[PDB]
C-alpha cells in the first residue's frame, strides 16, 4: 500500500504480510497486508495492531487491534482508557458514526487513527519528533522511520 | 405510575468465564423477601468486538450468574424489573472485568524476510494472538533447518511481550529455515505457530 | 503453613485495647489480611473478618502530570 | 416472656455480602436463639450447673443478669468455592446451624 | 461498649438459701460473663462459625441480634452435705466456677 | 433409682405451656419435688427448683374444735 | 405419801419406787417415790411423769417429767403446748414464780398441778369422770382409781 | 443514737445436736458486705432442764452454727451486733428444734411388785429413759428364771410407748425372776436396764 513516512516522502510497497511501522519504547504498529488483487503486487491494509507500551504511573499496556469489519471503538480487553480514571492519559473515540476511530494519548503526545475503507483498513499517526526517534538500533526496521525496504518497492 | 429500577448492581468476578451480577429492588420489603409475580431481566454486552449487541436472561432473583466470557474482558452489566404489564428502564449499568486465561490461539501472520544488506541476518514479523486471553508478557521464536527435528531440538530465542518484529543474526546462506513462534501471558504459554519456511540468499 | 488470620485479629486486638485513633490499627488489620489473603481462601473468620473491617473503616470514615512537555512528525499507509 | 427458643434464619449470601466468594449455596438456613431464662427453664436443660446457680442468683439480686439464651446443639454444612485455579473447594464447616438452645 | 469478659461473683450460700443444706462451703467463686460481642471479638474466638455468621447478620439487619457473652469453659468444686443418716457427704459439682467466656 | 427431678420439670412445664392458673400447677410440682424429695439429696437442680417454686408461689400468691364437751373428780398424791 | 382417790377417800401408803396413779387411754401418770428417812415405810415423791396421749387432731404426744430440783415449764422435747398454733389444746404454764406448774389439757378438760415442796414434789389432778374410768381392764393398777393394794398401805 | 438490731433470723436444724443461724443487718449494704470491725452476738437457750442459762458466741459472719445440742428439743435463738461501743438490743428470736436420735440411757427406776389377788402374775413399773432423745414408740421387757442366761434366750414382751407399768401372768410362784426393760424411738433401740430381781411368793 501507500506509505507516508515521518520524513514527508511516499512510497508504495508490497510489504505483504506482517510489518512494523513503528516499534519503538513507547509504541509499536504493526500491519497485515494483502495482495489487492490474486498475484498482483499492489496490497492494501486488513489487519492493525497497535501496543501503547506501559508508562510507568500514567497508564499500564493498551492493545488496539482492528480488522476488515471489525473495527471497534475500544482495546482489546475491551477498555476504552489507560490507567488513572482522573486521567485520560490513554483514551479512544469513535468518529465518523464508527467509520473510523482515533487514539489519543496525551502521555505521548501521539494521536492515531484508523478506518476503515471498504474492505481495508487505512491508518494515521502523528507523533512528536523526539518520542518517534526513541528507538534503539537493530531495532531499525520501522517503516514510518525509514521506509520499505528497497526490494519491497513497486518503482524501481 | 412507572416502576423504579432497580439498583446497587454490583459484578463479583468468579473466573476468566464467568461474573456474578446482584441487585437491589426498593420496591420490595427490605432485608429481604420476594412476593409476587414479578420479575428481574439481566442484560450484558463488551465492546469487542465491534457491534455485539446484549445478551438477555431472566429471573425471579436478586442475583444472576453469568457464563460463558471471553477472558481478560471488561463486561458491562444492567438490569430491569417487570412486574405483568409494567417493567422499569434499567438499572445504573454496573462494570466487572473477567480475569486472565493461558492463550488458546498461536500467533498470527507470522511473516519472515531477509534484512537489507545483510544477509545472513533475518526479520520476523508477526501478530498477537487473537485468543491471547489476558496481557501478552512475551513470545518465544522457535527455529530449525530440519523442520521435522522434535520442538525441543528446536533453536529457542525467548522475546519480550510488546514487540511484533525480531531479528536472529548469524545464519547460513541458501538454507531453508523454518519457524514457530507461540504466546505466553501471566497464566502461561499458548500454543506454537504453524510452521513457516523461508530460505536466505 | 495455613490461613493466619488469627494472628491479625489479635495483634489488632491489642492496639485497640493499648479521631484517626482505630483508623491507624485499622487499615493495619486490613493490610495484615490481605496479606495472609490467598491462605484463607475458603477460611469463614477471614471473610468475615475482612467485611469486618470495612464495616468499622465507614465509622469513623478512614483510608500536567502524564501530559507530554516542540514539533511533530505524521506516518501513515493508505489504501486509495 | 419468650422463653428461650429456636427461630428461624436464612443467611443470604447477597444480603451478607459472601456471594463473590462462594459458589454454593445461595445462602443457608442458619437459624438463631432467643428467649429468657426462667425459674423452671433454666433448671429444664439443657443447661450447665452455673447457668442455674446464677438465673438462682438473679432471683435474689437482680443486679447480676439471668443466663442467656445460646445455641447448645449446631451442625455442620458443605460450602463451595474456587482455588487459586478456579477449580471447585467442597469445604465443610462446623457449626453453622442451630439444632437446639438452652440457657448459659 | 464493655465487651465480653468475665466479672466476679461470690454466692453467698446463705444470702442464697442453700445454707440449709450445704454443710460446706459457706459459698463460692461462680463468676459470671457479661459484655458485647463486635466485629472483631466474636471473630477472635472462642466463638462458634454460628455466632461469626450471627453478629455478620446482626451488622446488616440489627433486628436479628449480636451473639451472646456466656462461659464457654468451666470448672468443677466439691461441696459438703448430709445423708439420710447425719454422715457426710463429699460430692464433686461439674459445671461451678466460670473459667473463660466467649460469644455463641 | 435416684432424683427424679427431671420429670417434676417436664411436666410442669407441658401444663404451664397449656387467676390461681399456675398455681394449680406450681403446688402439683411442688407436690412432685417432695416426693422424690429423699431421692434428691445432693441435687442441684432440685435444691434450686425448690426455690424456684416457692419463688412463684409468692406471685401470684398461691396455697370447740378439741375443747371437752357434766361433772369431774380429783386425785392427788402429797407430801405433808 | 398421802394419796387422794378420785372416789374422795384418803390413804397413806409406802409405794416405794415406780408406780401408776394413772394409766388410761387419755393419760398416763407415773410416780417414783422414796423413804423420807433410810429404813423408814412413810415415802415421798420425788419424779413424776405424766403422757398426754395423742388425741388426732388435738395434740400430739407430749410429755412432762419433774424431778426434785427440776422443775420445767416445759415437756420434755421443749415445748410448752401441744399441736395446733392458734389451738392451746394443750399447754403448760409456771406458777407462784416457779415454785410449781400447771397443765391445762382443755381436750380431755383435764387440769395437772405439779409442785415442789422441800426436797420432794406434791401432784394434783382434777379430770371428768368417764375419761377418768376411760382405762381398759387389767389395766387396772391406777392408785387415783383402786387406791394402794393393801400391802402397800401404813395403816393395819 | 441507739444501733438497729440483726432481723429475718431463722435456724436450718442439721442434725440431733446442730442448727445453724443466719440473720440479716439492715444497717449494712444491701446483696451483701462486711466491712468493718463490728461483731455480732449470738444466744440460744431452751427450757429443759428447769433454768438454763444461756449460751454464747461471737461471730463476724452473718451465720453461726451451733453445736452439742440435746436431741428432739426445741432452742430458741437471737442476735445482737456491737459496733466499738454502740451495741444493740437482741433480735426476734426465733425457734428451731433439733431431729431425734436414738435413745441412750436405759429406762429408769425398774419397780417389780406381785399383783393382788393373784401371784401368778406380776406387775413391772418404770420410768422413762433420762436420755430418750425422741418420742418414745416403745418398751421392750426382758425376763428370765436364770439371770446369767444369754440376753437373746430371755423371754421378749413388746409393750407401747405410752404406757409404764405392764402385767405378766402366769408365772411360777416361789420363783426369783429377773428383769430388764429398754426403750425405743423412731431411730432405734436404747439400752437395756439393769436387771432387777423379784421373788414370787
Ligand atoms: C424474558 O421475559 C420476557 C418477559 O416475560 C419474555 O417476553 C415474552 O416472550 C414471548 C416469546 O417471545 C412473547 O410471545 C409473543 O407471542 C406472540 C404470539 O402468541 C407473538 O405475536 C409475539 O411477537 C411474541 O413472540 C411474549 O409476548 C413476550 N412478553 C413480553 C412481555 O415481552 C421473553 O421471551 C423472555 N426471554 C428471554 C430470552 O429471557
Ligand atoms: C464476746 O464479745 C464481747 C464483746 O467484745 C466480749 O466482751 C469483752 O470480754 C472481755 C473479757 O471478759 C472483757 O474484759 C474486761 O477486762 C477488765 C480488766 O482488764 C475487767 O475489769 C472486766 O470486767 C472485763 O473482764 C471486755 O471488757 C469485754 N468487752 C465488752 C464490750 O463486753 C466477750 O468477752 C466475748 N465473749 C464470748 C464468750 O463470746
Amino acid at each position: 500500500p501507500h506509505l507516508r513516512t515521518f520524513k514527508d516522502n511516499f512510497q508504495t510497497c508490497k510489504v505483504e504480510g506482517a510489518w512494523p511501522l513503528i516499534d519503538n519504547n513507547y509504541l509499536s504498529v504493526q500491519v497485515t497486508n494483502v495482495p489487492v488483487v490474486p498475484g498482483s503486487s499492489a496490497t492494501a491494509t486488513n489487519k492493525i495492531t497497535i501496543i501503547f507500551k506501559a508508562h510507568h504511573g500514567c497508564t499500564d499496556q493498551k492493545v488496539y487491534q482492528a480488522v476488515t469489519d471489525d473495527l471497534p471503538a475500544a482495546f482489546v480487553d475491551g477498555t476504552t482508557s489507560g490507567g488513572d480514571s482522573d486521567a485520560k492519559s490513554l483514551r479512544i473515540v469513535e468518529r465518523e458514526s464508527g467509520h473510523y476511530v482515533e487514539m489519543h494519548a496525551r502521555y505521548i503526545g501521539t494521536t492515531v487513527f484508523v478506518r476503515q475503507v471498504g474492505r481495508y483498513l487505512t491508518l494515521a499517526i502523528r507523533m512528536p519528533e523526539d518520542l518517534a526517534m526513541s528507538y534503539e538500533e537493530s531495532q531499525d526496521l520501522q517503516l514510518c522511520v525509514n521506509g520499505c525496504p528497497l526490494s519491497e518497492r513497486i518503482d524501481d | 405510575t412507572p416502576m423504579m429500577p432497580p439498583v446497587g448492581v454490583q459484578a463479583s468476578i468468579l473466573s476468566h468465564d464467568t461474573i456474578r451480577i446482584t441487585w437491589a429492588d426498593n420496591s420490595l420489603p427490605k432485608h429481604q423477601k420476594i412476593t409476587d409475580s414479578r420479575y428481574y431481566t439481566v442484560r450484558w454486552k463488551t465492546n469487542i468486538p465491534a457491534n455485539t449487541k446484549y445478551k438477555n436472561a431472566n429471573a425471579t432473583t436478586l442475583s444472576y450468574l453469568v457464563t460463558g466470557l471471553k477472558p481478560n474482558t471488561l463486561y458491562e452489566f444492567s438490569v430491569m424489573v417487570t412486574k405483568g404489564r409494567r417493567s422499569s428502564t434499567w438499572s445504573m449499568t454496573a462494570h466487572g472485568a473477567t480475569f486472565e486465561l493461558v492463550p488458546t490461539s498461536p500467533p498470527k501472520d507470522v511473516t519472515v524476510v531477509s534484512k537489507e544488506g545483510k544477509p545472513r541476518t533475518i526479520i520476523v514479523n508477526w501478530q498477537p494472538p487473537s485468543e491471547a486471553n489476558g496481557k501478552i508478557t512475551g513470545y518465544i521464536i522457535y527455529y530449525s533447518t530440519d523442520v521435522n527435528a522434535e520442538i525441543h531440538d528446536w533453536v529457542i530465542e525467548p522475546v519480550v511481550g510488546n514487540r511484533l518484529t525480531h531479528q536472529i543474526q548469524e545464519l547460513t546462506l541458501d538454507t531453508p529455515y523454518y519457524f514457530k513462534i507461540q504466546a505466553r501471558n501471566s497464566k502461561g504459554m499458548g500454543p506454537m505457530s504453524e510452521a513457516v519456511q523461508f530460505r536466505t540468499p | 503453613a495455613q490461613c493466619r488470620i488469627q494472628k491479625c485479629t489479635t495483634d489488632f486486638v491489642s492496639l485497640t485495647s493499648h479521631d484517626s485513633e482505630f483508623c491507624k490499627a485499622l487499615r493495619a488489620y486490613a493490610g495484615c489480611t490481605q496479606r495472609t489473603s490467598k491462605a484463607c481462601r475458603g477460611n469463614l473468620v477471614y471473610h468475615s473478618a475482612v467485611l469486618g473491617i470495612s464495616d468499622l473503616m465507614s465509622q469513623r470514615n478512614c483510608s500536567d502530570p502524564c501530559n507530554y512537555h516542540p514539533s511533530y512528525l505524521f506516518c501513515g499507509l493508505f489504501g486509495d | 416472656k419468650s422463653s428461650c427458643k429456636r427461630h428461624p434464619l436464612y443467611v443470604d449470601f447477597s444480603d451478607v455480602g459472601w456471594n463473590d466468594w462462594i459458589v454454593a449455596p445461595p445462602g443457608y438456613h442458619a437459624f438463631y436463639c432467643h428467649g429468657e431464662c426462667p425459674f423452671p427453664l433454666a433448671d429444664h436443660l439443657n443447661s450447665t450447673n452455673h447457668a442455674i446457680v446464677q438465673t438462682l442468683v438473679n432471683s435474689v439480686n437482680s443486679k447480676i443478669p439471668k443466663a442467656c439464651c445460646v445455641p447448645t446443639e449446631l451442625s455442620a454444612i458443605s460450602m463451595l468455592y474456587l482455588d487459586e485455579n478456579e477449580k471447585v473447594v467442597l469445604k465443610n464447616y462446623q457449626d453453622m446451624v442451630v439444632e437446639g438452645c438452652g440457657c448459659r
